[PDB]
RNA sequence: UAGUGUGAACGAAAGAUGAAAAGAACUCUAAAACAGAGGGUGAAAAGUUCCUGAACUUGCUUAGGGUUAAGGCUAUUUAUA
RNA sequence: UAUUACAGAUCCUAAUUGAAGUAGCGAUUAUCCAGGCUUGUAUCCUGGGGGCUGAUGAGGAGUAGGGUUUCUGGACAACUU
RNA sequence: AGGCAUGAUAGUUCAGGGAAUUCGGCCAAUUAGAGCUGUAACUUCGGGAUAAAGCUUGGCUCUGAUGAAAAUCAGAACCGA
RNA sequence: GAAGGUACUGUAAGCAGUGGAGUGGCACCACGACCUGUUGAGGUUCAGCUUCGCUUCUAGGUUUC
């Protein structure tokens, strides 16, 4: 339905902005059910929510 | 009722010549959907991300020409899939069916 | 005075109302008065406006500053394909006006003429028009009607239409009897013919019905209507521009820059009394697409169209076709043409009806020596360097 | 000038809740405009006879006072 | 009282189902506490700011007039003077 | 016997017309394509392009003021042109 | 979502002339940063003065001086619209 | 879509060179605005330009006498 809760939590867990939190399309059903942070930590260790690299600014 | 494929060039300079300059990429995709519906006589058209990204590559303000493979396909209720063919040069590319 | 200053009127008052004409070709208002006697001799003729060049004439005017000197002069070029006579009308004189005494038609009718009496040709299964083919009714009927034209009708006019001409479909190779044939359109598009009617100014009426029956079901060419050195009136619809402001339409002076609500307007529509806007006042509306005649257009040369020697003049001994290399908005011009001096009304592709002038000049420019040295055939997109393809290979023979 | 822009810096409070009135107690001047606290007498004037009888007895509970009306009904009836 | 003003102060609108809730079960179309249609309750829908339900305005149906802005008065064979 | 007869008072209160499906729907970077959830999304979410803000930032936080606007779940009669 | 005439408004640009426009150079245009020259009448001797008026400015490969210093300043080649 | 049809711009990229003010290194290779060659090349050319080509595509709906 809507994964707005989960990115807000996944930002504070990963130490990031909600810019940077990469989730998946194929496993929306898995992520949608996770309310807690201890649930959403297990999703990070799977590799189903991902921190993502920083966008480039060369010198 | 037939399903089929057609490779076509689509002349996108003449599609957006003298058009509002900030809407030219946005216009360019309405030409493809518009052109495609006419080609396959299909009400609903679908445009792949690979074709879409190729149209926006320069910016909002579009490639002069593009090759596209239109594909009729049921879901009867038959739907067009427009999609990007890569090509080096456009010299001697007539509109042609596929088998 | 009260105006506070004197300045001419803005815009002509005689060309109202400034609106659209739905005529496709130049509708002729009035033909020249018949001399009477002589020969009937047709008057009007249709030509399509193909484009425009310039020409380098060498001038011979006694007692002027251009005596034996060259003079560059713009030239429009109307294409004129040879047009086909079909019908013939009388007009009786009455107290109300001129009223008609029946049109006679030819034996058969070409299907270019049948297009005129439908708006939807492509739908029509029957396509039944002009079913005068029945033998009993048509043969007996004409000789009755041709007798009635001798009795009553003073003025006689000849119905005639433009040749759209015939061709073979796509990839069938042409010049072969099994192939199905079909109407090629004009440089515009159209297969439907422009029908007109043309007054014959030859004396006796009876004499006319010899000439207008001799000419019937035969094509007319331009060379036996107009001649080189003739002053001709060009009748046509001008060039459409849509809606227009008051400044550009009537040519008024625009206001100060400091004006609230902008300056592209006439300021005073009118006085307090009368309590009303006048017909005379300038105003927002249509511009162009107006039906117009223009007088005293010279025709410099008359064409014909493998030698393609028409473009070139007496000098030089190099043959050049009239079309500029590269052909804009028209076509090649493989027909009879007319190099008319100066402008002609309307866009490219427009049907201009030509006409002989109503009364005669006494001006010496009217009876001048034409003598063309040399004509432009450079391309119009945009700056043209080479007159002909032949020049090209010689100038830059090796390319890639 | 004197309208919309100058309404912007209006965040301070001139009047605050008053203990006796509970309603407009002036913080700088320290007086309840409506009731006159802390003057021991309670503020009313005969020019505001309308507004006074909103405040005055009858409006509230009258816990002690209603039972002393009810005695005087019984004694004279 | 609602509500307004920093404040002293200022201050509305809003009554009536029926004798009795007997306040509309259940079914059908529909994505459906949209909206109806069947079927019922009651003497009568009066069906929930529901007794009676006027005028202005509007909708549908029926009937005529219309170049004279429309209306009025008098006269008749009712569209004219 | 009287708070006793209305067309007017730029009258009072209450409701309602034409104008009119007309004026107009502003200001703020820029949207596009495929999926998910659905009767129903350009708009709610995901992914991928293309952009904007461009450290006195529509970033992260506080006085004064507001007072539950915070948070999770369900909901769309109304409101968020 | 689709059109693009006219007009309003915010903008670039306009041959030749150069304030003839207008109550009025209103408006806009020109000028402009830096380095090296060079700076008048008048003056309360401080100012005027950035007076005015001239020139140079890029890219690339180098050389030298001053500092501790990875910086900054001076000078010369060669290059093309 | 094709034209030794026509235009506009002005010599694409990439590669090669006893080309090139010079500097640095090995016992001729690095870095180098730019110039010569491939190259009147490359790009754009109807959207309101012209010629000809079976390459590809062309379906339905309502009143009127």
């Amino acid at each position: 339905s809507s994964l707005k809760l989960q990115k807000r939590l996944a930002a504070s867990v990963l130490d990031c902005g909600v810019r940077r939190v990469w989730m998946d399309d194929s496993e929306v059903s898995t992520i949608a059910m996770a309310n807690s942070r201890q649930q959403i930590r297990k999703l990070i260790n799977d590799g189903i929510i991902v921190k993502r690299p920083v966008k480039v600014h060369s010198g | 009722l037939a399903p089929a494929k057609i490779e076509t060039t689509i002349h996108l300079q003449k599609a957006v010549h003298g058009t509002t300059r900030r809407f030219r990429a946005e216009r360019a995709i309405k030409v493809i959907a518009a052109a495609a519906k006419k080609m396959m006589h299909t009400d609903v058209v679908k445009i792949d991300p690979e074709l879409n990204s190729r149209i926006w590559i320069h910016g909002k303000n579009p490639p002069t020409r593009v090759r596209v493979t239109f594909e009729r396909k049921a879901d009867e209720k038959m739907i067009t899939i427009a999609s990007f063919k890569n090509v080096a040069s456009f010299n001697g590319l007539q509109t042609t069916k596929v088998v | 005075s009260h105006r506070k200053f004197n300045a001419p009127r803005r815009g002509s008052l005689g060309f109202l109302p400034r609106g659209r004409s739905h005529a496709v070709r130049g509708r002729v208002r009035s033909w020249p008065k018949d001399d009477a006697s002589q020969k009937p001799h047709l008057c009007a003729f249709i030509g399509y406006k193909a484009g425009m060049t310039h020409v380098l004439r060498d001038v011979v005017r006694p007692n002027s500053r251009l005596h034996k000197k060259e003079a560059c002069e713009p030239v429009t070029i109307l294409e004129t394909p040879p047009m086909f006579v079909v019908g013939i009308i009388g007009y009786k004189p009455t107290v109300e006006g001129l009223k008609p005494v029946t049109t006679v038609w030819a034996s058969y009718v070409n299907e270019e003429v049948k297009r005129n009496y439908y708006k939807n040709w492509y739908q029509s299964k029957a396509r039944k028009a002009f079913s005068c083919l029945s033998n009993g009714k048509a043969a007996e009927k004409r000789e009755k009607q041709l007798e009635e034209l001798q009795k009553e009708a003073t003025v006689i006019r000849v119905i005639a239409h433009t040749q759209s001409a015939k061709t073979t479909t796509r990839g069938v190779d042409a010049n072969e009897q099994g192939a199905k044939k079909v109407l090629k359109g004009n440089h515009l598009g159209q297969k439907k013919a422009h029908m007109i009617e043309i007054q014959i100014n030859g004396g006796d009426v009876a004499a006319k019905l010899n000439y207008a029956k001799s000419i019937l079901e035969k094509e007319i060419k331009v060379a036996d209507v107009f001649t080189e050195g003739e002053q001709i009136d060009t009748i046509g619809v001008g060039k459409g521009f849509g809606w227009e402001g008051v400044i550009h339409r009537y040519g008024t002076k625009r206001l100060q820059k400091k004006t609230h609500r902008g300056r592209r307007k006439v300021a005073c529509i009118g006085p307090w009394n009368p309590a009303r806007v006048l017909w005379s006042v300038a105003r927002y509306g249509q511009r162009g697409c107006h039906h117009r005649t223009e007088m005293n257009k010279r025709i410099y040369r008359i064409g014909a169209a493998k030698i393609n020697e028409g473009g070139s003049t007496s000098f030089d001994l190099t043959k050049k076709s009239i079309n500029p290399m590269g052909g804009p908005h028209y076509g090649l011009v493989k027909d009879d043409f007319l190099m008319i001096k100066g402008s002609v009304v309307g866009t490219v592709k427009r049907a201009i009806t030509l006409r002989k002038t109503i009364n005669i000049n006494t001006r010496r420019i009217a009876t001048e020596e034409i003598n063309l040295k040399w004509i432009d055939t450079a391309s119009k997109f945009g700056h043209g360097r080479f007159q002909t393809k032949e020049e090209r290979s010689k100038f830059l023979g090796k390319l890639k | 000038g004197a309208g919309t822009p100058s309404f912007g810096p209006r965040h301070n409070k001139t009047h605050t809740i008053c203990r006796r009135c509970g309603n407009c107690f002036h913080i700088q001047k320290s007086k309840c405009a409506k009731c006159g606290y802390p003057d021991a007498t309670m503020r009313h004037y005969d020019w505001e006879k309308k507004a006074h009888r909103k405040r005055a007895q009858g409006s509230g509970e009258m816990r002690h006072l209603k039972v002393t009306f009810a005695k005087l009904q019984r004694a004279y009836a």
